[PDB]
Formats: C-alpha cells, structure tokens, sequence
C-alpha cells in the first residue's frame, strides 16, 4: 500500500517559515491548498496561472517560489519572438555593449590523507 | 528509500539498520545529487536560447524545405517529424523513477526555439540578438566560411536546395 | 522541523528536501487458517508403551490436524526442547505442509549427539538430522520406565 | 564594476561536498555495526580477546566498508575535478593566452579578451565579449547587377536605405558606397535570384577623366 | 554553441566535411544534431605552381 518521498518546499528560512509538502507519485486521494502535480500531490501551495521563471524545482514543468505566500506555477521558458523574417531583409546592429561576464571554474578539492 | 528496500515495513529490521549508521543517508543523498545533475544537464544543453524565437508561416527560406525538422502544425505536443521518428525508434520494492523537471513538449519549444533562431537569423541569436537574415545569404556566409566564395552558393541555389532536401 | 532535523540545521536555505518516506499504515490485522476441525495430537507419538530403538526409528506423519505447540513446551517432563529454524513462542503462529514426528530412545549423554550437523554413533550410524532442518528436538528421561 | 555584484555555487559543492564527506566518515565512527560499543576501548575494557574479537570484526567491517565508500567517492568526484581543471587549461589557453571564434566557450557574445582571476579551489575567467546591439531592419540583396554583371560585397552585406545601396560590415553598421574595391565579379548576372540594380561606383573612371 | 548557435571550423566536430548548418532534435533522455556539411567532390588533377 502507497508509499511515496515526503519533499518539503521551502523558501530560506530567513525569508519566510511556510513551507509545502510535495507528497511524490501519490494522488490526493490518498494522502491524508491541495495540488495534483504531475510529479505528486502538493500541499500548501497556491496554483497560479502566471508561467514565471523557474525558482525551486518540482518536477514535469511545475516549480514553486515565494510571492507572502508559496505559489506553484508551470514555468516560462522565455519570450516569445517571431523575428520578421523576410527574404528580402537583414537586421544590423548599428551599436555594441561590452559585457564582461563571469565564469567560475573548479579547479581542485582538498588533499586529503587517512 | 533505503529503508523499505533493506525491510519493507518491518521496525525490527529497520531498527538494526539504525546500527550501520548513515549509509541509508548516504545513498539517498547520492542519488538526490545524481537526480538533480540530469535537470542541470538538460538545461545546459536546450536553455542556450533565452527567448522562444517563432517560425513566420510563410516559410519562404529560398528552397530549403525544413518540413521535417520544423514543428508539425497538426500536433498537441509540437515535435518534429524526425523527433517524432525518434521518439518512436529509440515496482514496490522502494524504487521510484522521477520525473523530468522538463517536460518532453518544453524541451522541444526549446528544440524549435534554437532552429527557428538558426533559420531566420544564423548565429546572431545564440551571439546576442536575432538579428534576421534571408536564408540564401545565411547560406552564402556559411560558404563564406568554408573557404568557398559566396557566388557559389547564389549559383548553384537550386542545387544546393535540393541536395538538402534529398539529404533531409 | 523535519527538513531542519534531516539537514542538521536550525537554517535552512531555498530548496526541495527529501524529508521524509510516508506509507499508509495499516489499518487492521487479518488471520486466515485452514478450516481444518481435527486435534489429532503427538499424544501417541510422546506416550507409546515402547518406542522403537534409534536404529529403525519410528516415523509418524502428524497432517491434516491443529497441533498447539504451546501445551508441549509447557511440559515440564522436556529437559530438552532445543528448536531449529523456528522458535518455540511462534510455533503457534504457524502453518506447516506436513509435520513428521520421528520417536525412539539414546543414552542420556548422548542425546547432545542429536543436533544438525552434529557426528558420531548416532548421526553416523543410526539417524542423522540434515543441516538445514526445520524442527524441535524433544528429550526427556525414562528410566523410570524403559 | 559590475563584477562586484555578481556561479559560485558550482564551486562551494566542492567545498561542501568535501566537508559533508570527511563528516560523514567521522560520524560513522559513532556507528556501532552489531558491536556492543562504538568504541573499541569498550570492547577491550569490557571483553577479553576471544569474544573481543568477533565485536572487533563487527567494527572493522563497518569502518573499512566507511572508509572503501568514502574513497571511491572521492576517486568519482575528483575524475569530476579533473575534467573542470582540463576545461580551465583550454578555457586559460583558448580565452585568455587567445581569442576564441569558438561560439559561448568564452561567454555570451564574439569573445575579446579574457582575464584570469585567482578563487579558492578554482579560477575565475572576466570574459570579455561585444554584444551587438542597436538594430535596424534594412532591404538586402545578395548582388547588384551592372552592365549585365553581377557584383557581390567582398566582405559585408549590401543594404538599403530605401533610395540608395551601400556595402557594411555584417556586424557593425558602417556604410560604404559600391564600389569595384567593395565588390568582386562573378558571371553574368542572369543566374542568381533576389538580384537588384545599382549603379557600382570604378575610382578609376573619374580619375581618369579629370586628367 | 559552436554548431547550432554558431559555424565551427574544427574538423569533425559538426560532423564530415566542412562545417555549414546543425539543425538540433529533441530525443528521448538525447539529443540529435543533423549536422548539414559540404563535402567537396568530383576531383580533377590540375598543374600547380
Ligand atoms: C524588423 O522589423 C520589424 C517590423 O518593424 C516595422 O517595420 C520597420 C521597417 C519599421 O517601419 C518599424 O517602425 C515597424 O514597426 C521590427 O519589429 C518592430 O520592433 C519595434 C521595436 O524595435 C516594435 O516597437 C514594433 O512594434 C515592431 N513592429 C512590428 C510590426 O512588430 C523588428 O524588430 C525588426 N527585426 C529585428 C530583428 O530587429
Ligand atoms: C551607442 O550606445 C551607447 C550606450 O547606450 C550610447 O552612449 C550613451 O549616450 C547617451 C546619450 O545618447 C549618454 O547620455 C550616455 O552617457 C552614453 N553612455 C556612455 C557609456 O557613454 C551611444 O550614444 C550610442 N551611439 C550611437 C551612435 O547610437
Ligand atoms: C516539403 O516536403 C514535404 C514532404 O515531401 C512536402 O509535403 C508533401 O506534399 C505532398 C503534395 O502536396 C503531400 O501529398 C504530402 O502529404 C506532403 N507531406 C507532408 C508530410 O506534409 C512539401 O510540399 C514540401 N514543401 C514545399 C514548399 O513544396
Ligand atoms: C554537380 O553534381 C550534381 C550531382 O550529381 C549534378 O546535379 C544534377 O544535375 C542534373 C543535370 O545535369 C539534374 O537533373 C539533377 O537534378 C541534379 N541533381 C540534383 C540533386 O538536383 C550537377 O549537374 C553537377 N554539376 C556540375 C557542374 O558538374
Ligand atoms: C502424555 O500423558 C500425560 C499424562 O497422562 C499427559 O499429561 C498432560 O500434559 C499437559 C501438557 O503438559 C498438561 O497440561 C496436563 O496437566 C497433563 N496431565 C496430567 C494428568 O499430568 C500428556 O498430555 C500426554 N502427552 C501429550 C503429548 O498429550
Ligand atoms: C540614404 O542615404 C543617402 C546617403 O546618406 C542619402 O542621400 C543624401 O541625402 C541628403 C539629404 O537628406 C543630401 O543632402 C545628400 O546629397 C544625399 N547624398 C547622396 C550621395 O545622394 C539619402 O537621403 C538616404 N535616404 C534615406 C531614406 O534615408
Ligand atoms: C536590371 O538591368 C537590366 C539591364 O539593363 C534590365 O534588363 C533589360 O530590361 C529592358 C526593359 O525590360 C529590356 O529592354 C532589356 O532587353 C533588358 N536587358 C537584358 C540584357 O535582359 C533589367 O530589366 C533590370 N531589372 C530591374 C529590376 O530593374
Ligand atoms: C537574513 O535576514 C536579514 C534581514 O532581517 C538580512 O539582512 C540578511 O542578509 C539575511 N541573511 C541571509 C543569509 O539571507
Ligand atoms: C493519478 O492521477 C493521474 C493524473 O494526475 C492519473 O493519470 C492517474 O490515473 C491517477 N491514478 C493513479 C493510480 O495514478
Ligand atoms: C488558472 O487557470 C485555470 C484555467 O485553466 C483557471 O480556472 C484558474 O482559476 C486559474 N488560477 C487562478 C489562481 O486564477
Ligand atoms: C520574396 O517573396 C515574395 C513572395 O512573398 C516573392 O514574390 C518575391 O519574389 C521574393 N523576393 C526575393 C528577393 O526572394
């Protein structure tokens, strides 16, 4: 008889004490502000239709984030962009920004002995 | 879970796991850094394009027929016809399979977002903005920089179309 | 409290956490044994008048019957009762295929020869427990009688 | 100046993952594996040897197997730090002691320069990249017939401000008159398709007439 | 990047022959780039100074 992960989503605790409880593959029938996920039942979450970024993944596209209350939302992947392309038509850049972007890379872990 | 893997619902059994200490930890740790890993793995491949980028409808791209490799209009879950070619070809025990955080249909809004910008635009929307260009140019730039002048491309266009679209 | 205990931490940071494994316990404990109405017991197989002697030691199959264990053990006649993959406060707990009673008589120091796995006079050359038996040795003296 | 406000999480789970593993050894001493103590000062107090023994056995199992998991976790993870440090060498040679036409090996945008900077455990690459930026939209062709010949950008694209025609770079919007230095020849100017017409400008025919 | 969002001049890293075009395609637990090259063909032997 079901049996299942019990994953707490939580913002930091710095930020907020609320958290919501993914109950993994079971369905809300079973379990017991309620959520059929794709991934499992959540409870404690509200269900909103605005698809901001990603925050704290869930799973099958559902992810959760803190607006105070924790709100659960299939997530954006972007603007969308038709480029008008034409055949008869180039874009050009009449101007450039230098960005200096960071990136940070291992490069060794501790020497250790025992 | 370790736990009902080793016992199953048994407190005497799970009760002496407790003496072997956080190796029951450890595995379920290991895993939750492997799972998360395929999500990032996923993302770094597909999340290159930060802006979903649309074909136009009226797919003038100069005798290349993408129709293969572009989305299929008639479709709920937007794959391709060679996606969806692929995607054909290729319990109790405390076991559980998660899912992926992206879904099939968002990895393939990313796939058609990264064609798209390709067709329509070249490199310029993977190097910052999708600066559009007609394709048959795109194409005589790419001949540019394989040494191979780029009248050669304009022609030789019908060719050069249809020994793409036989190679599709 | 669960995410802040399996961290080992009174903070915790924005994330998923694996808290925790939920089942649905159960509800009620269900029993389901044969309907089988006879008690034929070991009585004959304890109190014959003569056993046999080790070397063509008697078989009797006990089937087909309820057999309490409980009233065995509690006899205080059994100096020995040592049990082999099952144990004595289970016994009753059970339900086996078929229960073979084997009985006959040893000198008393040489009731310890008996044992799985065990060799000599006995275990050589008379009757020989197998070492993966299943079952309980009964001893108990008798000569006041035999 | 940005820098200061802005990965390193991709490099604290070295240093966390390194901690949470030597703490997990260390904790797994605590463990006692079946034994009736783990401590074995216990054992060798309470017990002498022959029954020491089999409780010695029980702890040794439990630690050595600690110990075999902790070292190939650590033979796993540092394949993972040799393949980061191997990326680093080609990113310190291809980005910094180069430039890279490489597309995003050296961040987003055509890759400048790049500067290396010191962290714990790891490096820091400043990638320094141009982004374009500014668009307009122009008609383009890909060649200009004149006199029946079919002229092409040598290195640019022809573009359109609606009256006239100019060559400009692909990547920056400097705008050249056709001329026979901008443009290159190639075959009569039937063949190729989306052609237009403009008047391609020869340095020659005024320099020579105003002799 | 250096396919799809860009033109590679590595050799065989976007497939046999010269680098034009990757296309990418979404697989299960993959992906498939189709690598589009041009591959030069009908030699002729040519004097050269
Ligand atoms: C390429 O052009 C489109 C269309 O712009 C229109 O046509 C131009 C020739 C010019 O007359 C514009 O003023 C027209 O709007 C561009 O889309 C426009 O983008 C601006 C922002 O820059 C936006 O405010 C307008 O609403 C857009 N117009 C339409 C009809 O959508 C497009 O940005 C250009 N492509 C690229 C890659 O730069
Ligand atoms: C190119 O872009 C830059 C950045 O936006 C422009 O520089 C700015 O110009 C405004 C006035 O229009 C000034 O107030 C800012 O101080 C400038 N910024 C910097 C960093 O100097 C520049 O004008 C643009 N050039 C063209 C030709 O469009
Ligand atoms: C691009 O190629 C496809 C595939 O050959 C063409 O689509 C086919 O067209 C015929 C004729 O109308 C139909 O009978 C087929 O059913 C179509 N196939 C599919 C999968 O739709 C398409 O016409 C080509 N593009 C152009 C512009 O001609
Ligand atoms: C280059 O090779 C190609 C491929 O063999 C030739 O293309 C074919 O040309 C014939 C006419 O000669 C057409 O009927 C075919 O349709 C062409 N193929 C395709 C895929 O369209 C081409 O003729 C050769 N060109 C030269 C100059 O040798
Ligand atoms: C063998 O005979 C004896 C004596 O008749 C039986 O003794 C009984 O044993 C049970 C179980 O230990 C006791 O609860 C009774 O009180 C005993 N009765 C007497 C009068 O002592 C014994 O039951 C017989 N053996 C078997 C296996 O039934
Ligand atoms: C296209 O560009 C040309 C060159 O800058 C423009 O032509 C000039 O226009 C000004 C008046 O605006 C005249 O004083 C110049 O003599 C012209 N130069 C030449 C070489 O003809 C033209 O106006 C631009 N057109 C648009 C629509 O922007
Ligand atoms: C581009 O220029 C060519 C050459 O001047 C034009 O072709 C001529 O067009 C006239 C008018 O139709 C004909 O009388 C000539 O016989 C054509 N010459 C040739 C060699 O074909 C062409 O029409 C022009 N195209 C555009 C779009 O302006
Ligand atoms: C905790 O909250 C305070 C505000 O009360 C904030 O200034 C601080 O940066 C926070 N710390 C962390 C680690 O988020
Ligand atoms: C559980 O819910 C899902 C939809 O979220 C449904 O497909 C499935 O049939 C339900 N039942 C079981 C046993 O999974
Ligand atoms: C989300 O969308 C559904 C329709 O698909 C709508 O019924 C629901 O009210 C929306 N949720 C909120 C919070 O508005
Ligand atoms: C562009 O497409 C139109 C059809 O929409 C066509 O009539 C025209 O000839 C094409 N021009 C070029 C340069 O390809």
């Amino acid at each position: 008889c079901s049996f299942g992960g019990v994953s707490v989503i939580t913002p930091g605790t710095n930020t907020s004490n609320q958290v919501a409880v993914l109950y993994q593959g079971v369905n809300c029938t079973e379990v017991p502000n309620v959520f059929q996920t794709r991934a499992g039942c959540l409870i404690g979450a509200e269900h909103v239709n605005n698809s901001y970024e990603c925050d704290i993944p869930i799973g099958a596209g559902i992810c959760a984030s803190y607006q105070q209350s924790i709100i659960a939302y299939t997530m954006s992947l972007g603007a969308e962009n038709s480029v008008a392309y034409s055949n008869n038509s180039i874009a050009i850049p009449t101007n450039f920004t230098i960005s200096v972007t960071t990136e940070i890379l291992p490069v060794s872990m501790t020497k250790t002995s025992v | 879970d370790c736990t009902m893997y080793i016992c199953g619902d048994s407190t005497e059994c799970s009760n002496l796991l407790l003496q072997y200490g956080s190796f029951c930890t450890q595995l379920n740790r290991a895993l939750t850094g492997i799972a998360v890993e395929q999500d990032k793995n996923t993302q770094e491949v597909f999340a290159q394009v930060k802006q979903i980028y649309k074909t136009p409808p009226i797919k003038d791209f100069g005798g290349f027929n993408f129709s293969q490799i572009l989305p299929d209009p008639s479709k709920p879950s937007k794959r391709s016809f060679i996606e969806d070619l692929l995607f054909n070809k290729v319990k109790f025990n405390g076991l559980t399979v998660l899912p992926p955080l992206l879904t099939d249909e968002m990895i393939a809004q990313y796939t058609s977002a990264l064609l798209a910008g390709t067709i329509t635009s070249g490199w310029t929307f993977g190097a910052g903005a999708a600066l559009q260009i007609p394709f048959a140019m795109q194409m005589a730039y790419r001949f540019n920089g394989i040494g191979v002048t780029q009248n050669v491309l304009y022609e030789n266009q019908k060719l050069i179309a249809n020994q793409f679209n036989s190679a599709i | 409290s669960e995410t802040k205990c399996t961290l080992k931490s009174f903070t915790v940071e924005k994330g998923i956490y694996q808290t925790s494994n939920f089942r649905v316990q159960p509800t009620e404990s269900i029993v389901r044994f044969p309907n089988i109405t006879n008690l034929c017991p070991f009585g004959e197989v304890f109190n014959a008048t003569r056993f046999a002697s080790v070397y063509a030691w008697n078989r009797k199959r006990i089937s087909n019957c309820v057999a309490d264990y409980s009233v065995l053990y509690n006899s205080a006649s059994f100096s020995t009762f040592k049990c082999y993959g099952v144990s004595p406060t289970k016994l009753n707990d059970l339900c086996f295929t078929n229960v073979y009673a084997d009985s006959f008589v040893i000198r008393g120091d040489e009731v310890r020869q008996i044992a799985p796995g065990q060799t000599g006079k006995i275990a050589d050359y008379n009757y020989k427990l197998p070492d993966d038996f299943t079952g309980c040795v009964i001893a108990w003296n008798s000569n006041n009688l035999d | 100046g940005k820098i200061q406000d802005s990965a390193l999480g991709k490099l604290q789970n070295v240093v966390n993952q390194n901690a949470q593993a030597l703490n997990t050894l260390v904790k797994q001493l605590s463990s006692n594996f079946g034994a009736i103590s783990s401590v074995l000062n216990d054992i060798l107090s309470r017990l002498d040897k022959v029954e020491a023994e089999v409780q010695i056995d029980r702890l040794i199992t439990g630690r050595l197997q600690s110990l075999q998991t902790y070292v190939t976790q650590q033979l796993i993870r540092a394949a993972e730090i040799r393949a980061s440090a191997n990326l680093a060498a080609t990113k310190m040679s291809e980005c910094v002691l180069g430039q890279s036409k490489r597309v995003d090996f050296c961040g987003k945008g055509y890759h400048l320069m790049s500067f290396p900077q010191s962290a714990p455990h790891g490096v820091v690459f400043l990638h320094v990249t141009y982004v374009p930026a500014q668009e307009k939209n122009f008609t383009t062709a890909p060649a200009i017939c004149h006199d029946g010949k079919a002229h092409f950008p040598r290195e640019g694209v022809f573009v359109s401000n609606g009256t006239h025609w100019f060559v400009t770079q692909r990547n920056f919007y400097e705008p050249q008159i056709i001329t026979t230095d901008n443009t290159f020849v190639s075959g009569n100017c039937d063949v190729v398709i989306g052609i237009v017409n403009n008047t391609v400008y020869d340095p020659l025919q005024p320099e020579l007439d105003s002799f």
